């Protein structure tokens, strides 16, 4: 009975777990933060219209210029935009036309992008020849590349439906590190600000805190009722948000190991798809199927806000990195840039 | 390996014709809008022609306008001058010199190697000094003044540095007096504000010797500076 | 004090040739009473009926705008918006006070040639606001047919050959009858009527008349003739010209759109004919009543000392035109 | 505008011309998702006919891609939605496989998820039933009764093989929107593309007549 | 089996954890939110002399 006692054992640590977070819980967030005045009523005028697509696109990323950024379709390319004169400065025609993600270096060199292919490709934006070139095919996924994040112009973390995320290393495009803890297809990726530990959320319902250097599961944040498809870090680095099929996002804090708060509502019960913090981490963007993106005061929870501009459910959703302004992606093949 | 290669040089007779060729292999040319400069036996540079990517978009330099043609074909990687009633003031050295315009791009980064033909309202860059002596290892400061202001409302102060050493052709320095060029070491600094700019270099050595040349591009007659040269 | 058909103004131009006091009276002097009440009473009832169709086709097509804006099909969306334009204009004239202010001016004359802006713009107004909205949703049933006719020759492929002409439709469509409606507005032959209730071109004038209406009209009764007898032919050979066996429901579908096609053409041609026909007997009637009236009041000046149906089939000619641009949409 | 910003417009432009071209010459190609049970007879009909895997052929000027996705082992609800918008849905049945394990029972269960899904409520499915020829003997030896208990018809294959079409056409729960077109895979030369080319010039024609506002 | 000893090691190593009260995790992320608040041009709206779109 080696397997039972183990399980059992599996089973009580659980409850010892779950008795610990509940022991340091005396205070919810929104109770806290009652006396804080909101933050009214936000209205935002879309500024562009990036209009080139001729399919849905399935992932967007803006460069830390705050101007570019690269949105990927499943016409089978991705473009790279000049957002603050709707410029394509580059059109990348892709190999494989299936395309879940899309990622853009920070130093602005480099452009990842991944789908139903299990690749992780890499292109080379800044070349000699005039002529973006596909850099390296990063293969050994055996699922499907569902988000990808880069650290430096040479490491990139990925995070495949296979049910494992793996940190690369570009220039040899072998796997470094191999993330292998979750039980099921890992749907999205983020970077701390420092980039010293990740999160990743996946359809089991559970997001988890990697630590990138080591490879171990620091803490699992379970509380979602459905598949999670969309994490992101406060700016902090000390909480993240998870939006799921539950038509519910979740603010969990990393140093209570706990979730804070809840942002559901009555009349939204189709699964958002994509979140995002602002630049103060005040205001927690969200991209619904009901076509439209929200805005939830993140410290109280009541909504502030509604981008309803699109003509199908929004797919990607990004805040530019000096928080000027937020670029949500539709499948009707445009992406605005609200304001 | 990007390479232009110009053929077409040699002695013509005045009122002729001659068509000069700069046969492009290395890079997209489909992709560069490609420009022709040309240099007096024993002056500074000065804008010929350019021709846009798709070659949807032709100007040309007032002393040259009507007489030249400039043309592309894509598909044999080759741009065309095509040069008609030549006068004694073309005898030059004509430069091909590729540029593409996206944001962030360098123009002018890449130089063809020249070659020789021979015969039988617009911005003004001022390099005051024309000659300064210098040893190695000092800092020295090339300073070049314009007419109208080169700082754009958008922000982009449109003016690039050229270095031209002994029997070589220009490379590009620093394009919109910021921004170094790719491959150049960070011994050069771009400063200076609207109407007034300085090209700076630390720690000189004996490969930066030759001519600095001052060109806006502003707007689309593109004139240069009359060009400083460093000796020892 | 002058005849009974001629009212007492001073308007310059107003005044009739050689008779400065007074020029012609508001109510059409050809027609009793009787007559304009009945035809007005018969205009709002088609009127109506017109506007009632074209809104139930643009709120069937507005409805679901997303996914039923696909172009070769959203033409019929097209004109019927511009016939239920021309319906709300030719209805216009119903409107305490509204009638007086749109066939006459305010001395009391029927408007002759009446591009002036000294007193009233009304009759302008709804004589571009009628005339553009027909010629508009007559050159829009034109590109309709010609987009059909193109669309049927690459039928059972995916090659789409209405990929870039949209804009061309559309600047062709809205150009062509603001270029006619403002070259009639510069020659100012945009005359009144009290039985019509609206300004139109050429009453006095046929010539114009003619010109700027049966042109057209028989301009696009040859190209759109042209164009469906052409789609017709194609969706007839497409059924031996396909190398592949295409299945009965796809045949009797093809069919059915043939059938569709034919009886719609044939509706086309019929209107045109009444237009035709009405329009060349008022032509050929003008020329003897001018006397026939002159003689008739000429009777009463030294003892001093039409046909209505016309009207209505023409008029019927129009609405029916309307009503069978809107039945396009029933499923 | 200035030089240089004019120039990067232009660029704009240029890719923006090659983008809309490239996008109207792949727009043409008639798409098709190739589902099926594990290991049934998707290797017989992707090799007569000609991660994800992607094959492009043609036949009588139309060119087909079949997406073979089947070799992808995840949560297929989450991926699924990246095929809406596909011509049809070739659907490959095992025909020889009604007795083995059942496996008809949870190809079935296949069939019924992908047939009444949010996204192909209106794709209309190519239904293969291949390993006719083994199928054929196989029912004089194993009767069909085990797997369809409510079946009460001879044992011979041109009534079984009947049964189980009418019992797979059953599933749809959409008999307007949507058609699906079975064939019995046959070893003739093209017979099995020919009718894959019918199916798709009927759904292209009932689209086109729908783009035309006539049906 | 190994598999689930793997997952008991995993939660031995995921119990040990030094936790912060709820009531100062949430003073934290209040304080970050309120201290950066003029620095956020999508809570204060930026005039259009500075916003770039
Ligand atoms: C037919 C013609 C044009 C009508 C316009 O089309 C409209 C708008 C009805 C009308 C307008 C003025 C009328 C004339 C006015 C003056 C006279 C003089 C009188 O002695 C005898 C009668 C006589 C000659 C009338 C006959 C009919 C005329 C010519
Ligand atoms: C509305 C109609 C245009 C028909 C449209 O082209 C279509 C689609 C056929 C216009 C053109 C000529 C006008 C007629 C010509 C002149 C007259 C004499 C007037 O005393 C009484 C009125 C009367 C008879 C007009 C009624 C309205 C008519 C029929």
């Amino acid at each position: 009975s080696e397997l039972d006692q183990l399980r059992q054992e599996a089973e009580q640590l659980k409850n010892q777990i779950r008795d610990a977070r509940k022991a340091c819980a005396d205070a919810t967030l929104s109770q806290i933060t009652n006396n804080i005045d909101p933050v009214g009523r936000i209205q935002m005028r879309t500024r562009r219209t990036l209009r080139g697509h001729l399919a849905k696109i399935y992932a967007m990323h803006w460069g830390t210029d705050s101007r570019l950024l690269v949105s990927a379709s499943q016409d089978g390319k991705l473009i790279i935009w000049d957002s603050y004169t709707t410029n394509k400065v580059h059109a990348i025609p892709l190999r494989s036309s299936w395309v879940m993600t899309c990622a853009y270096a920070p130093s602005g060199n480099y452009v990842a992008c991944g789908g139903l292919d299990n690749i992780c490709s890499i292109y080379n934006l800044k070349t000699r020849e005039g002529n973006v070139r596909v850099s390296r095919e990063l293969a050994g996924h055996t699922g499907y590349l569902s988000c990808c994040r880069f650290l430096d112009d040479n490491q990139i973390v990925t995070s495949s439906g296979d049910t494992t995320c793996a940190l690369w290393d570009i220039e040899t495009g072998q796997q470094t590190t191999t993330f292998t803890g979750h039980t099921g297809d890992v749907m999205s990726l983020s970077l701390a600000p420092d980039t010293r530990l990740f999160v990743s959320g996946a359809c089991d319902a559970s997001a988890k805190l990697w630590d990138v250097r080591e490879g171990m599961c620091r803490q699992t944040f379970t509380g979602h009722e459905s598949d999670i498809n969309a994490i992101c870090f406060f700016p902090n680095g000390n909480a993240f948000a998870t939006g799921s099929d539950d038509a519910t996002c979740r603010l969990f804090d990393l140093r209570a190991d706990q979730e804070l708060m809840t942002y559901s509502h009555d009349n939204i019960i189709c699964g958002i798809t994509s979140v995002s913090f602002s630049k103060s981490g005040r205001l927690l963007l969200a991209g619904y199927d009901d076509f439209n993106c929200n805005v939830w005061d993140a410290l109280k929870a009541d909504r502030a806000g509604v981008l309803a501009g699109h003509d199908n459910r929004v797919s990607c959703l990004g805040v530019t990195d000096d928080g000027m302004a937020v670029a949500t992606g539709s499948w009707d093949s445009f992406l605005k840039i609200w304001n | 390996d990007v390479q232009l290669v110009e053929s077409g040089g040699g002695l013509v007779q005045p009122g002729g014709s001659r068509k000069l060729s700069c046969s492009a292999s290395g890079f997209a040319f489909s992709s560069f809008g490609m420009h022709w400069v040309r240099q007096a036996p024993e002056k500074g540079l000065e804008w010929v022609a350019y021709i846009s990517s798709g070659s949807g978009t032709i100007y040309y330099a007032d002393t040259v306008k009507g007489r030249f043609t400039i043309s592309r074909d894509d598909p044999k990687n080759t741009l065309f001058l095509q040069m008609t009633s030549l006068r004694s003031e073309d005898t030059a050295m004509y430069y091909c010199v590729r540029s593409i315009y996206y944001y962030g791009s360098s123009p002018f980064d890449f130089w063809g190697q020249g070659t020789t033909l021979t015969v039988s309202s617009d911005i003004v860059m001022t390099q005051a000094t024309s000659s300064v002596p210098v040893t190695p290892g000092e800092s020295v400061s090339i300073s070049c003044r314009s007419s109208k202001s080169l700082l754009h409302s958008n922000g982009n102060t449109y003016l690039y540095w050229f270095l031209q050493r002994p029997g070589q052709s220009p490379q590009l320095l620093i394009y919109r007096m910021s921004n170094l060029a790719s491959g150049v070491p960070d011994r050069f600094s771009g400063s200076g504000s609207g109407t007034a700019f300085t090209l700076t270099i630390s720690r000189l050595e004996a490969e930066d010797v030759g001519v600095y040349y001052c060109m806006q591009h502003l707007e689309y007659p593109l004139t240069f500076g009359a060009g400083t040269k460093l000796e020892l | 004090q002058c005849e009974v058909p001629l009212v007492r103004t001073d308007n310059p131009k107003s005044w009739y040739e050689d008779v400065e006091g007074c020029g012609i009276q508001c109510q059409n002097p050809l027609f009793t009473e009787a007559e304009h009440q009945d035809m007005h009473s018969y205009i709002a009832a088609f009127g109506a009926v017109t506007g009632l169709c074209t809104l139930f086709t643009l709120a069937t097509f507005v409805a679901d705008w997303r996914n039923s804006n696909r172009y070769p099909a959203v033409i019929l969306f097209y004109v019927n918006a511009c016939f239920f334009v021309g319906s709300i204009g030719w209805l216009a004239q119903f409107m305490d006070g509204a009638r007086r202010e749109i066939v006459c001016r305010a001395d009391g004359t029927m408007r002759l040639g009446e591009p002036t802006s000294n007193e009233t713009l009304s009759c302008v107004i709804i004589f571009v606001i009628v005339y553009y909205a027909l010629m508009a949703g007559v050159v829009w049933f034109v590109v309709l047919t010609y987009a059909w006719h193109t669309s049927f020759k690459a039928l059972g492929t995916t090659y789409q050959p209405l990929s870039g002409k949209t804009s061309y439709f559309h600047l062709l469509t809205w150009s062509l009858p603001f270029v006619l409606t403002v070259a009639i507005l510069a020659v100012a032959q945009v005359d009144g009527d009290s039985v019509s209730g609206i300004c139109f071109v050429g009453y006095k004038n046929y010539r114009y008349r003619a010109g700027f209406v049966l042109a057209p009209i028989g301009l696009v009764l040859i190209v759109g003739g042209y164009f469906l007898i052409r789609g017709v032919m194609t969706l007839f050979s497409i059924k031996s010209n396909h190398p592949g066996l295409l299945s009965e429901k796809a045949a009797s579908k093809i069919n059915e759109t043939m059938l569709r096609l034919g009886i719609f053409g044939f509706l086309a041609f019929g209107f045109v004919l009444i237009t035709f026909s009405c329009h060349f007997y008022d032509f050929f009637n003008q020329a003897e009543w001018e006397r026939s009236f002159r003689d008739y009041v000429l009777c009463q000046a030294n003892v001093t000392i039409p046909s209505l149906l016309v009207e209505k089939i023409n008029l019927f000619a129009m609405f029916g035109t309307g009503i069978a641009m809107s039945t396009w949409v029933w499923t | 505008l200035s030089a240089e910003d004019k120039a990067a417009v232009e660029r704009s432009k240029m890719i923006d011309r090659n983008l809309r071209e490239d996008g109207e010459k792949a727009a043409r190609e008639v798409k098709l998702l190739l589902l099926g049970a594990g290991e049934s007879g998707k290797s017989t009909i992707v090799k007569q006919m000609k991660g994800i895997v992607e094959t492009h052929f043609t036949f009588k000027d139309l060119h087909f891609k079949m997406f073979d996705v089947g070799g992808q082992r995840s949560e297929r609800k989450k991926w699924i939605h990246c095929f809406e918008g596909v011509t049809a849905i070739i659907f490959c049945v095992a025909l020889s496989d009604y007795d083995l394990v059942n496996r008809m029972h949870e190809s079935m269960k296949l069939f019924d998820s992908i047939c009444n899904n949010k996204w192909f409520t209106d794709t209309s499915i190519i239904l293969f039933l291949n390993k006719k020829d083994l199928f054929e003997e196989k029912i004089k030896k194993s009767p069909l009764t085990i797997c369809y208990p409510e079946y009460a018809g001879s044992n011979t294959y041109e009534e079984a093989a009947a049964y189980i079409q009418c019992q797979f056409e059953d599933l749809n729960k959409r008999k307007d929107t949507k058609e699906i077109y079975t064939h019995f895979t046959c070893a003739t030369d093209t017979k099995n593309v020919q009718f894959v080319f019918d199916a798709v010039t009927d759904v292209i024609i009932k689209n086109n007549l729908k783009d035309c506002g006539l049906f | 089996i190994a598999q689930a000893r793997k997952l008991v090691e995993q939660l031995k190593m995921e119990a040990n954890i030094d936790r912060i009260k709820v009531s100062k995790a949430a003073a934290d992320l209040m304080a970050y939110c309120e201290a950066h608040a003029k620095e956020d041009p999508l809570l204060t709206p930026v005039p259009a002399s500075e916003n770039p779109f």
